[PDB]
């Protein structure tokens, strides 16, 4: 499922903005 | 009427634009409690206010890592629109101050914690739900753009919930007054509108594109784009599929597919209708504009507070101490703050 694909990722904790 | 209530908020905005607050307390004044978050550029501090007893968050960044990282003007365009907005969803900026090492931005505290928390822990909110936060987020961005704001960084981690259970958007970092375009590559992946990426120059209609992301994450529980690391969501940002859960709505599936919308001349919130494209949507067909703008509807979640100063809503940080040098640094690239 997405959702277990999502639970799996690198990216389910606070996400920090990217700068220039 | 709408359009009277811009007019004279836009007076006031204008003002205080071209006159900015400056100084107006100092770090002696207030005791620190405890790091509510951190940040790429700086931390989040509970405060309190000793001789009123009151509660604030405190933003403080350290000039010098901010001129390491390039973000001087960006730091100096979020103080200054911070002075000057008013609106019942936006965190209210009570003090502003700095010294020889840091600047620092005392905002209203939200004891209900970030939005991301509560999302993550729940899985996914109901429609309704949903609705309630989007359309607070609604008005949020007109009256943000009628004063040629562009806000940037839209995502749950930047969404307050107030103890009535409305929201509070916070972090002004990447926000910017523009009339036309703009070009730096600054956000957050997951919300990045394809223009963004493209390298294109964009406008105020990257916004609308993050609320598509917003309302899907709030819904689906996890984000219309996702993937281990940035590069391989900016691929799928620009294909612009996206695959909707079997559980939402085909008025929300609808309203997603117009505000997830690649070409942005079809794009919804930047058509010649504007924010009122959005705000007819079937999907918002239940939504009493002006009850969610006086805060008479009542909020599906309430969040459990004990007492003024509790932080049981937040995540526990490392605390670091404020260091605070003898010697002025950055002093003629923060004057203006």
């Amino acid at each position: 499922t997405t959702y277990a694909d999502f639970i799996a990722s690198g990216r389910t904790g606070r996400r920090n903005a990217i700068h220039d | 009427s709408v359009k009277e209530f811009l007019a004279k908020a836009k007076e006031d905005f204008l003002k205080k634009w071209e006159n900015p607050a400056q100084n107006t307390a100092h770090l002696d004044q207030f005791e620190r409690i405890k790091t509510l978050g951190t940040g790429s550029f700086g931390r989040v501090m509970l405060v309190k206010h000793m001789e009123t007893g009151n509660h604030y968050a405190m933003k403080i960044l350290d000039k010098q890592k901010v001129v390491k990282l390039k973000q001087i003007e960006h730091t100096l365009n979020e103080k200054r629109i911070l002075q000057a907005v008013n609106f019942p969803f936006l965190v209210k900026l009570e003090f502003s101050f700095k010294d020889n090492s840091n600047l620092y931005m005392v905002m209203e505290y939200a004891p209900g914690g970030e939005m991301f928390s509560h999302l993550r822990r729940i899985g996914r909110f109901s429609e309704p739900h949903a609705r309630f936060y989007a359309a607070q987020i609604v008005l949020t961005f007109e009256y943000l753009h009628s004063l040629d704001l562009i806000y940037r960084d839209l995502k749950p981690e930047n969404l307050m919930i107030d103890q009535q259970g409305y929201i509070k958007v916070t972090d002004f970092g990447f926000a910017k007054r523009v009339k036309g375009r703009t070009w730096t590559l600054c956000g957050t992946p997951e919300y990045l509108a394809p223009e963004i990426i493209l390298s294109k120059g964009y406008n105020k209609a990257v916004d609308w594109w993050a609320l598509g992301v917003l309302i899907y994450e709030m819904a689906a529980g996890y984000p219309p784009f996702f993937a281990d690391q940035p590069i391989q969501i900016y691929e799928k940002i620009v294909s612009g599929k996206v695959r909707f859960p079997s559980h939402f709505s085909s008025d929300l599936k609808d309203l997603l597919r117009n505000l997830l919308q690649v070409d942005l001349t079809k794009r919804f919130g930047n058509l010649k209708n504007g924010v009122n494209d959005i705000k007819n949507h079937k999907w918002f067909a239940t939504t009493d504009w002006i009850a969610i703008y006086q805060r008479k509807v009542e909020a599906p979640f309430i969040p459990k507070f004990k007492g003024p100063g509790d932080t049981s809503n937040f995540d526990d940080y490392e605390e670091e101490e404020i260091r605070v040098s003898i010697n002025e640094k950055c002093g003629k690239e923060f004057s203006e703050f």
